[PDB]
């Protein structure tokens, strides 16, 4: 009820969002950086060949860590809906 | 029912007026019977008695429900007849006309009450 | 209640320091109409009883007045309900 | 007897109802479409039932241009109060949308302005957070109390009016921008530095950077930055509400 | 007591205000606001059709207001029907359990504000609060509680859209709408975590707590 | 029924242990009250037409009018309830 | 014992007011209409077939699905009531049985358990002890959940097409094109080459 | 057997109530309306022709297409009824046949089989005896499928134009130039030059 | 032969409902608003002047365009109606002729031929004998085609500006600069200096002649 | 003076056209178009909500109509009570200030075009322009004025965007999009100079 | 009132510059009040509709 | 003000009809009282008089009730109408000029004119609800 509880609500929610999005974004960033440094080493420059492995890497990311995200988000939503009638004002 | 309690008094008055009307007409019809006593009822006391029962209990469907199933005062004679008939024409004719008038008044009052209860509902 | 009497004395102290409504009016009108109707009905029952002094003229006139008052109350209720329905139909 | 003078009651209960309902239809949270219309109408009716008997009743007929002037006055007062209150949520929405746009969340607006493709999701997040905070600080009760209080300052009866006062509400349009800049400032600046850092990377071997490495990094950095910045809005939320409220108190009079 | 005609007239007139009692004195407002907000959240403004949600809200309200209705019937309707309590006293007797139910769920701040706006004297205990103060205080408290519940409801459905947009933006697909992708995932979430049982139980507890 | 007697003994056990309003039940009770009033008036008219002694014409008419008033009560309550239900169900969330 | 004919007429004509409510809450109309709306959202165009056509088609589908229940009601309740062999109340009680079975067969256990919890129900026992006022909201909740389960998996192929087209377009280089604009004709092609309408009706019917 | 006059006018007014449903689910209005909406979406102009203009055009096209069926109904059914030659029941039965034939001409056998199998209808010998309750949903489904086919096919030339302009812009290095702004005037020019409106209406009429 | 007063009132009030349909399918309005719907797209601002401003401007322009037709209808048909020298049926027959001529002069022959063939009409001796059922949809079709022609022609100078600005931006190596935002103010410049609105309305009015 | 019921009918009917009066007769279109163009300038098409822009334009319109409202009050509101003039002579007398304002804000070319669109040859004087010719001409003049003000607003933001892009290109960066960098600088320039208050002051001066 | 007499003299200066209850009454005032309330409701509805049409704009 | 002024003529005429019928009923009641001159009013002149100057009463004063327990009481009250004497037709020994034919003709005429006033006022009020209703 108190504004401290509200702002905590937003923080924990958006940290959950950060945890959900961090693996995919970080995998894409690492793949892009690796392809870019390889291009710099080989002196190859086409703006389209960096887009190819990124999709494959990010799609594999759901294969490997997808169940973890799905279990984390469901637990968050379940706990939020269960604690809903105790943060009422 | 509350509807009965509102209309109980006028219904009982109307029924008592009809019964006394029948008694007075019986007195008129038997005017010539030698030895006939003129009978009548005291309207107010009987109206008190009626205004002031246990349906037997029905356990199932086959069980049969309970089956349902006034005091006459002699008129004081005025003139002594030889055949023992105490019916006086004038007295009972006036009483008959009065009872007819009061029956009409009771009908009017009961109809007015029902019509008011109706216009309360109409809409 | 003991606490209720405490509250009464508190409101009396409030009056000391300091030194009807539409629903009330409608309740008063309903009470007046019902009292008139009950008076007419009681007089009619007294006349039907045979008690002396009650004239049929007065009974019939009082029943007439009671009917008119009932009809007035019915009309007021009808309009009031219509006005309430009109107000509740307003789009905000 | 049996008078029940209807015109007196109607004139006593009408104009306060007009002002209360005018505030209701525009005041934040009380004007959200999710509330059924009958609930809003009943709240206005009950508030007027509580308030009106204490006020002096007006006698101007409903069939006169004076009644039209009165109705216009009540509508103006109500909408002015509600809108001045709404300005704070407008400012919060502006700050959130700008943080989100510096995230690169909706890049299609820079190339196709207003092309039916825009999602200010951060703006919505902080808008609903601001609504929750406003509910917590009981701002709506205050709004209702001030709606009642503006009578003593400005009675129902037609009173003369001023000018630059309207400008003030219009000039409040500056606040939406001015306060929005500060909220952002605590994050956009660092994001700016990040973009500057990306520029240093592009000053190296040409191409092979930006649109491939900049976007995910800046998205994650914006996310964690403003996730850490979330505790900061509440003092700024109270500051915004106080600014709107005392501006309203000063200018309505 | 009143004449039978007057009693019938009052009964028929009072039968009119049933929607007002349901909306302004009952648990209906919070449930309907929460349902509307949730429908706004999932991105399907016409999904459970208004009639389905209205029927569910009516059944929920009937299940929630059961003890209050029972107390009214045992204390007011039963003596009135048995000609023990007059028509003008059954209303006063039955308005007390509803008043108590409205009080418990109301809030001090609203009560203080509406006690000040009426220029009424000090209210040392809750037993001195009239209905003219409790009615709008209860209404405002219910509105605020419903909006709080809905606004904490809204957060996950916007979180999903945020992460969807960020993931789409990582790969450079800047011209893909995020709402169209997020809607199936929001439906999947609301299916997985018992979307309705948890919400139903949370609302019911929110009343009985 | 054998299962019916099982249910009777179960309700007896319920009474032993013991030693809930219903709107549908209340509507059923009210409809029953109206229907038995109408049927009683109808049967009284039946017997009075058949010529059975003890029945009076004024009582017949009064009972018929009472049944009419009761049915008008029911019709008005029906109208109010249907209007309230339609206005509640015509609302948008 | 039987109700008077005036009472029967009053009840019969009053009950017709709940016909839309019965059709929506108690029958298969809700699930079909929700699935159709979700499919319209999933097609990429929000109002291609007018609401009127979808509503009529959903009504016909609901009638065809519920025809066995209607036949059972007619055999059990309507026919013996119209021949003046049973009373109105007993006819309604008898006719509530096949509809109760239909509602139970598609009811989630958790929904029924929760709504029995909220109604203070204690020793329930046989599946034939659930009252109508408890069974109905549980059926509505189960129908909403099932409709959402169907919709979110109806969404899948169109998301696949959208993602494939966007990925191909951006990887090829044309990143300034709107992928949805190019994708919509392909969504229509997929829907017409699979016989999406016929298969969707088959799946909706076989869901019961 | 002939209905009394009051019953006849009751039936007439009640049937007049169902007019939009008959127009949408029994005539060619739905297919034309769907194709028009898809075409409007295809030009990149979501609100250029107002809805009322397209609705009026679809209504007039439907009237012209259904003129032979209306003439058959008038000559075979309505005219004898207006001259009191035949009753209303047999007039309606005779008027059903031409409309039924028209709807059967434009339905797909697979959808008819689906709705027959779903409704548990017994084997039906030939097209002569197919209930209207079976034919109407099948015809609606076939109309939906045909409309989607036509719209998807229509979507092709504008897709060609968009792709060619996007490629021309991209091969010039213009990386941040959106192709919609350049494509919309050329879409309008293409539709104008081929006499698009009259050609598309003629194609829709010829398909019926 | 004249209709009764009740039937005349019924027909008049019934025909009053077709006012938007008559305005769209029989007057100039369809060509105007559609062009506006495209012009706001050419300027790069879909917001543009508000929708109601454009609609009312189109309404005023339509009234000015149909002033001669309205005057001819008022003189030939409605004046005897008010001065009792004609019936309602004859007035309806006579007043439509100037409007039919106005519709025919802007009707392309190909569309008219298409709708004849589609109605299986017999050999029409001359324009004067063309049925309204054939003239109405053909007029609407020709109206749409003409509006699209005008809109595409309007789309030209803004395309010129966009192409020039994009070429200038790319020739300087400023490849990452979106040219839409830069070219929008120059489109506004072009519409202001040339007096785009007045010129466009004059062109539309002259086009109808 | 005609019947009271007809007066009520006419009044409630004329109440419907209130958005038409606000848009076509007052200046509301000008402020709303200026706000839309300014929002398009900063690069954020949803930063202030459409509701807030509409309300700000409404308040600006109310102030800038306050002199005309006062003239209406003097010529129509007051004498309608003293009954020196009423009904006809007054409604038109009260509308006269609107005519003066719209003549002031209307260009001659639009009026000339709309006159030759209505074959009104003998329109010689400038205070007897009919409403049918005055209204659409006034609307077109307002559109032109709003577009000119929008371009004037556009100039500094376009300059800032161009400068940011030029410095990015000169510094060696060829891939960094200049919009992301230039957006906060656009905002800090807009706030620091206090763009909003000067914009409203100029709009009020713009009449 | 003293201020009331001030207002009277002000209006004089302005002139210088310029140079029991029955059913019959109950029902009539009852109807007049109903009519005035309906008029107020309709005028407010028109004003609210105009305001919402203005605010539902698109800028 | 405007609506009050528009409906004022018929309302005042109907009130004057009511008062005239009260007077005629008083004449009919006193028809057998010896020494009672019949009274009547000139409807048109009194109607114009009430039109120009508002309705007034002879007395109509009453005890003030500041508290809620004060006993309410009112003294005699009557309209400000001029009660004129009717010219007798033929003499009578008792000394009253109430001729029953005249009384019953005026009673019936006043009855119809009051019903006419009710009809006109009701028509006007509907003629107004028709405009307002929407």
């Amino acid at each position: 009820m108190t504004p401290e509880s509200v702002m905590m609500m937003g923080t924990e929610a958006m940290k959950v969002a950060l945890a959900l999005a961090a693996p995919l974004l970080l995998v894409a960033l690492i793949t892009g950086l690796i392809i870019s440094i390889l291009q710099a080493a080989t002196q190859i420059n086409e703006m389209t060949l960096s887009f190819i492995p990124k999709i494959v890497a990010v799609f594999i990311a759901i294969i490997v860590a997808g169940p973890w995200m799905l279990n984390l988000l469901l637990d968050y939503v379940r706990t939020l809906f269960s604690n809903l009638p105790y943060i009422i004002g | 029912d509350r509807l009965d309690a509102a209309l109980r008094f006028q219904q009982e008055a109307l029924n008592l007026r009809a019964q006394r009307q029948e008694i007075l007409a019986a007195n008129i019809a038997n005017a010539d019977t030698p030895g006939y006593q003129a009978r009548d009822i005291d309207f107010a006391s009987e109206l008190k008695k009626v205004m002031v029962g246990v349906a037997l209990t029905l356990t199932s469907s086959h069980h049969i429900p309970a089956q349902a199933v006034v005091d006459l005062l002699y008129r004081v004679p005025d003139q002594p007849s030889l055949d023992g008939n105490t019916v006086d024409m004038d007295r009972e004719r006036t009483q008959f006309a009065d009872n007819s008038l009061k029956y009409q008044m009771g009908l009017t009052v009961l109809g007015s009450q029902l019509k008011g209860m109706m216009n309360v509902l109409q809409g | 209640a003991i606490q209720g009497i405490e509250g009464v004395i508190s409101q009396l102290q409030a009056t000391a320091m300091a030194a009807v409504s539409f629903a009330g009016q409608l309740h008063a009108a309903l009470d007046r109409i019902s009292d008139r109707q009950a008076a007419a009905r009681v007089q009619a029952e007294k006349f039907t009883l045979g008690e002396p002094g009650i004239a049929l003229n007065d009974v019939m006139a009082d029943m007439q007045k009671a009917s008119v008052s009932m009809q007035m109350g019915i009309q007021v209720r009808n309009k009031l309900v219509a006005a309430y329905q009109e107000v509740m139909s307003m789009q905000v | 007897v049996t008078s029940e003078q209807w015109l007196y009651w109607l004139h006593l209960y009408f104009w306060p109802l007009l002002r209360v309902l005018a505030l209701i239809s525009t005041a934040p949270i009380l004007s959200e479409r999710a509330i059924p219309k009958r609930v809003k109408l009943g709240l206005g009716i009950m508030i007027t039932l509580v308030i009106a008997p204490s006020l002096p009743a007006n006698d101007t007929p409903l069939f006169s241009i004076a009644a039209l002037w009165l109705a216009m006055q009540q509508i103006l007062i109500g909408i002015a109060l509600g809108f001045t209150m709404q300005f704070a949520f407008a400012a919060v929405r502006t700050a959130g949308e700008f943080i989100g746009l510096q995230m690169g969340l909706s890049f299609a607006t820079f190339v196709d302005p207003g092309s039916h493709l825009n999602m200010p999701v951060l703006a919505r997040i902080m808008d609903m957070l601001a609504m929750l905070l406003f509910l917590t600080f009981n701002g709506h009760l205050w709004l209702i109390s001030l709606l009642v209080d503006t009578f003593h300052t400005l009675p129902i009866g037609s009173n003369p009016v001023n000018s630059n006062a309207f400008m003030a509400l219009a000039r409040a349009g500056g606040l939406i921008f001015l306060n929005g800049l500060m909220l952002a400032l605590p994050v956009i600046t660092l994001l700016l530095t990040l973009n500057l850092a990306l520029g240093l990377l592009n000053r190296m071997a040409p191409q092979l950077s930006i649109f491939v490495i900049g976007f995910p990094l800046t998205l994650t950095v914006g996310i964690m930055l403003m996730a850490a910045l979330m505790p900061l809005i509440a003092p700024f939320c109270e500051h915004l509400f106080s600014e709107i409220f005392n501006l309203l108190a000063d200018i309505v009079s | 007591s009143w004449s039978l005609s007057v009693q019938t007239l009052v009964f028929i007139t009072s039968l009119t205000f049933l929607p007002a009692i349901l909306l302004m004195m009952t648990s209906f407002t919070r449930i309907i606001i929460v349902f509307g907000l949730l429908r706004n959240a999932l991105g399907t403004p016409s999904a459970p059709p208004n009639q389905v949600l209205l029927g569910l809200a009516l059944f929920l309200t009937f299940f929630i207001m059961s003890p209050v209705i029972d107390k009214i019937y045992v204390d007011a309707y039963q003596p009135f029907s048995e000609q023990k309590i007059s028509m003008q006293e059954a209303l006063d007797k039955g308005a007390q359990p509803l008043r108590a139910f409205m009080l418990r769920q109301t809030r001090e701040a609203d009560l203080a504000l509406f006690a000040r706006l009426a220029n009424s004297g000090p209210l040392q205990g809750p037993e001195a609060v009239p209905m003219r103060i409790l009615l709008p205080a209860y209404v405002t408290s219910e509105l605020k509680t419903a909006f709080q519940i809905g606004f904490t409801i809204f957060i996950p459905f916007l979180i999903i859209d945020l992460v969807i947009a960020s993931v789409l933006m990582a790969l450079g697909m800047m011209m893909v709408p995020p709402a169209t992708i997020a809607l199936p995932f929001k439906l999947m979430l609301f299916v997985l975590v018992d979307g309705w049982q948890l919400l139903m139980g949370s609302l019911a507890q929110s009343f009985y707590s």
